[PDB]
DNA sequence: GCTTGACAAAAGTGTTAAATTGTGCTATACTAGCACAATTTAACACTTTTGTCAAGC
């Protein structure tokens, strides 16, 4: 996929140090806003939500953390 | 070949120092202030001192001002290391390098060798802030002062915040309940984040935006013309008048001066109690009301 | 205002009124009818800009019979 | 095809003009007046009508007295005055002080004349 | 420009041309050029260096806002701001006693604004806004 | 009535701190004159 | 020589609201308290959104649609 | 508004040229106020030397 | 044809409280937010001026 593909070019992203590492994967679209048509009738932009399925990891001490991460329309 | 090409080459002409090395300047930089202080003092209080202890004394005073110098050139590096940071955001890398310089300069004036702790760790304080604060005075056309640069930061800053907790762009209510303020207070706080843009910039093509202004208080040659013709119709009913109730009139509403006459100083040109001119005003203006006197200008109502 | 207009105002007895007319004029040489409008208010719990309270829309049509002058091909 | 006449005619005896520039503001939105561009200028030239360019480039556009006066001749049926300076010309001078030359208008005695 | 003896610099120029014909005497040529063109004028070259730059009429650099409530306005406002600004700056340096390479910055930052402000790219980089 | 750089310094050290500090400066030019 | 589509249009901005993003979450990282950083902290998606936005309503790709008939668009 | 002069003279400005045009020295980066949006003294728009609006 | 006193509305005026605005500051080492002073703006009590009415010379 067009976005997994430059998904694929930021993970990780690596410390210099390479002690904190962030990894981004799993894209999620959530069902559209509106319809066109109604879009189209109050001015405003036809977009689904994006989410994202991040991690940062902390070599010093191993520990995980993930969370959920919202893009943008 | 270019100008911050140019500034890098000359800071990185002085070593950087070591700990030992800046708490000496640090102390000469102190002793030479104090010299300096304490000869002025002197003179006002009288205390002349040995002629040659005074002679070391002023070459402290000088002295000290060759610290203060070296102790710059010294952390300009520094400065440099700080300004990356803030590039793109409304401001040339000079001018936050130049005005980080000031931040420099003040770290120098109050660091504190007693403390015994590196300069870097101190410096970088007085830098960011004189960065930042320079920011908010300079990087807009319009210059919102800094405390209302500071809320509108902070207002940014909780709804990038709630964005993520909501999944959505917060409305009104919520900001403005997540940062204690009135719903109409964020309403006029976005209005003035608002920033300006060019005149010069053209629009579909060859066109620049600024060609489409209109000239507001250009004399429009269709009203001008029948402001001349009307106050010709008006010379017109004050012949009709009684050459009193006519010259009241005029100096009620100073057609002739331009400028309104309150009742008691239009007594005075006559003579009379205030209130008779208000009594030959209210007759004066009845008649001017009455049918044949007011049939033209009825027209020229709009 | 003038002091030549504040006489008339006071004869006629319309009073100068405190808010200058900007209203939403036919442009030059347009002609039509009105098909339908669209209004977007503040009291209601419409989305505006800021600053912005109400918004009015309305979209007029004409019959354009082929006329001289017109382009054909 | 989209092109149609009602869209394409346009007429204007007066109306808005530019805040910086006096001219009339050009294109439907303004009610605006028609270019007389630089080769039209050439053609007026070589017919040899002096007043009728001098009309065009003083008094039709940026004559801030000039065109308000002729309104005024032309309503009360009275001769049509005599041009001013153009308003771009009064700019040129502003803008070349601005870049430090300094520019003086000249009579036969010599003495400055003062653009206002 | 204030040592210059503008009448012996243009004779030593003047006599120089017949004698030394060649590839310098061109050079001379045209460099008499300029320096007669300053004799037989009564303006001092001085001019050339600005002590004071003039600042030109707001009606010709507006700032107005458009319906809408946003605001338009001429890039030498900007341009002119960025001149005052390290102008400012300059004279706060000196009062302050800053060290040669802070203060020297500052006035070649002074006049590359007046540069950009009168020819905007003609030396360098051009000053860009927003969008480049 | 600016802020200048004797009483940012006034304020973290006292008379007498200062007053020594300028007695050790003193002291080392004296000795540079005096002693070889 | 090759045409960039629409996809791969949209996939260069969204590289360029990436990339800002990941000096962002490099710079936050150091200044950042270290067990005080979650992957919402290191990331403002504040570049992304305006790539997409910037593109979508400044690029000269992005076209307003013509429309007077069904051939044209 | 003579409209016949006859010569028109062009020159380096010196410092008191300028010196002596200007109506007064623009001292401040201001353009106008952010609230009231009237021109703010001594700056870009200021009344005082520009004129009034 | 005009004047007087009572009178309320409006416009100033000086005094005070609130808000707005500007400056200073942050101490591991690294090459935004708050406190405080200064200034401006509003608010207000209070006084003078101004427009107005009824009544009468
Ligand atoms: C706002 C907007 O959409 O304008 C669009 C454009 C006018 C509308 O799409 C318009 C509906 C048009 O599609 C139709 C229409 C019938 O044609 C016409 O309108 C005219 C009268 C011109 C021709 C005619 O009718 O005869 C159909 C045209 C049919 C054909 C075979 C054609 O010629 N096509 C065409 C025409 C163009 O000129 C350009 C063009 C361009 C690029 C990268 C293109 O690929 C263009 C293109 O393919 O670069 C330039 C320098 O500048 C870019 C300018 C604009 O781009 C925007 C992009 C952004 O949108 C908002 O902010 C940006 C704005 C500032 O610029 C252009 C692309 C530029 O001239």
């Amino acid at each position: 996929g067009g976005l997994e593909e430059v998904l694929a070019e930021l993970s990780p992203i690596e410390d210099f140090s390479g002690s904190m590492s962030l990894s981004f994967s799993d894209p999620r679209f959530d069902e559209v806003k509106a319809s066109v048509d109604e879009c189209k009738d109050k001015d405003m932009t036809y977009a689904a939500p994006l989410f994202v399925t991040a991690e940062f990891i902390n070599n010093n001490t191993g520990e995980i953390k993930s969370q959920t991460v919202f893009m943008g329309d | 070949a270019d100008s911050v090409r140019a500034y890098l080459k000359q800071i990185g002409k002085v070593a950087l120092l070591n700990a030992e090395e800046e708490v000496e300047l640090a102390k000469r930089i102190e002793a030479g202030l104090y010299a300096t202080q304490k000869l002025a003092e002197l003179a006002e209080k009288g205390e002349k001192l040995p002629v040659q202890q005074r002679r070391d004394m002023q070459w402290i005073c000088r002295d000290g001002d060759r610290a203060k110098n070296h102790l710059l050139e010294a952390n300009l590096r520094l400065v440099v290391s700080l300004a990356k940071r803030y590039t793109g955001r409304g401001m040339a890398f000079l001018d936050l390098i130049q005005e980080g310089n000031l931040g420099l300069i003040r770290a120098v004036e109050k660091f504190d060798y007693t403390k015994g702790y590196k300069f870097s760790t101190y410096a970088t304080w007085w830098i960011r802030q004189a960065i930042t604060r320079a920011m908010a005075d300079q990087a807009r056309t319009i210059r919102i002062p800094v405390h209302m640069v500071e809320v509108i930061n902070k207002l940014g800053r909780i709804q990038r915040e709630l964005l993520q907790d909501l999944g959505r762009e917060p409305t009104p209510e919520e900001l403005a309940k997540e940062m204690d303020i009135t719903p109409e207070k964020v309403l006029e706080i976005q209005q003035y984040a608002r920033e300006p843009i060019s005149l010069d910039q053209t629009i579909e093509g060859d066109s620049q935006l600024g060609d489409f202004i209109e000239d507001s208080e250009a004399v429009v040659a269709v009203d001008a013309v029948s402001f001349t013709l009307l106050q010709d119709q008006l010379q017109s009913v004050l012949e009709t008048l009684s050459e009193r109730e006519a010259g009241v009139v005029r100096l009620r509403f100073g057609l002739t001066d331009g400028q309104p006459r309150t009742l008691d100083e239009i007594g005075q040109v006559y003579g009379v109690t205030r209130e008779r001119i208000r009594q030959i005003e209210s007759k004066t203006m009845s008649k001017l009301r009455h049918p044949s006197r007011s049939q033209v200008l009825r027209d020229y109502l709009d | 205002l003038t002091p030549e207009e504040r006489l008339l105002r006071a004869i006629f007895g319309e009073k100068a009124r405190e808010v200058r007319d900007t209203s939403l004029k036919v442009p030059h040489g347009e002609s039509g009818k009105v098909i339908g409008i669209r209004v977007f208010s503040r009291e209601d719990d419409d989305e505006l800009p800021a600053g912005v309270n109400e918004l009015v829309r309305v979209y007029v049509a004409q019959k354009r019979k082929i006329s001289d002058g017109d382009k054909l091909a | 095809l989209h092109h149609l006449v009602d869209d394409k005619i346009h007429a204007r005896s007066t109306g808005p003009y530019s805040m910086i520039t006096q001219q009339p503001l050009g294109g439907k939105a303004q009610f605006g007046g028609q270019r007389f561009g630089e080769m039209e200028c050439w053609a007026m030239q070589a017919y040899g009508a002096a007043y009728t360019l001098q009309e065009l480039l003083t008094i039709k556009s940026d004559d801030t007295v000039g065109r308000v006066k002729v309104y005024e001749a032309i309503v009360k049926g009275e001769n049509i005055p005599e041009p001013g300076i153009p308003e771009s010309f009064k700019v040129l001078l502003k803008e070349l002080q601005s870049l430090c030359l300094n520019v003086e208008v000249l009579s036969s005695d010599g003495a400055a004349i003062e653009m206002r | 420009i204030e040592n210059f003896d503008i009448d012996a610099e243009a004779e030593s120029l003047r006599e120089v041309i017949r004698s030394g014909k060649g590839q310098k005497k061109l050079r001379a040529l045209k460099r008499l050029k300029v320096v007669a063109a300053f004799q037989q004028s009564g303006n001092s070259p001085m001019g050339m260096v600005l002590d004071a730059v003039p600042v030109i009429p707001p009606e010709l650099r507006p700032m107005v806002q458009l319906d809408g409530g946003r605001f338009a306005t001429s890039d030498l406002n900007d341009l002119y701001r960025r001149v005052i600004n390290r102008n400012n700056r300059l004279k706060r340096l000196i009062d302050l006693g800053a060290p040669e390479i802070i203060v020297n910055n500052e006035k070649r930052m002074l006049q590359e604004s007046v540069d950009a402000l009168f020819d905007n790219g003609r030396r360098g980089r051009p000053v860009t806004g927003p969008g480049n | 009535p600016p802020r200048t750089h004797w009483d940012m310094l006034l304020e973290r050290r006292s008379v007498e701190e200062l007053e020594e500090l300028l007695k050790e400066r003193l002291d080392l030019i004296k000795a540079k004159r005096r002693g070889t | 020589r090759r045409l960039r589509t629409v996809g791969e249009l949209i996939q260069n901005q969204i590289r360029v609201g990436l990339s800002r993003m990941e000096r962002v979450v490099r710079e936050r990282m150091t200044t950042q308290d270290v067990e005080a950083i979650t992957p919402q902290t290191l990331i403002n998606i504040r570049p992304v959104v305006a790539a997409i936005k910037e593109f979508f309503g400044t690029s000269q790709l992005s076209q307003f649609m013509d429309q007077n008939n069904p051939l044209s668009g | 508004d003579v409209n016949f002069f006859d010569e028109l003279r062009i020159g380096l400005a010196t410092a008191d040229d300028i010196r002596n045009w200007s109506y007064g020295e623009v001292k401040k980066p201001e353009t106008i106020n952010y609230r009231t949006l009237k021109p703010e003294k001594d700056g870009l728009f200021c009344e005082k030397i520009f004129g009034p609006t």
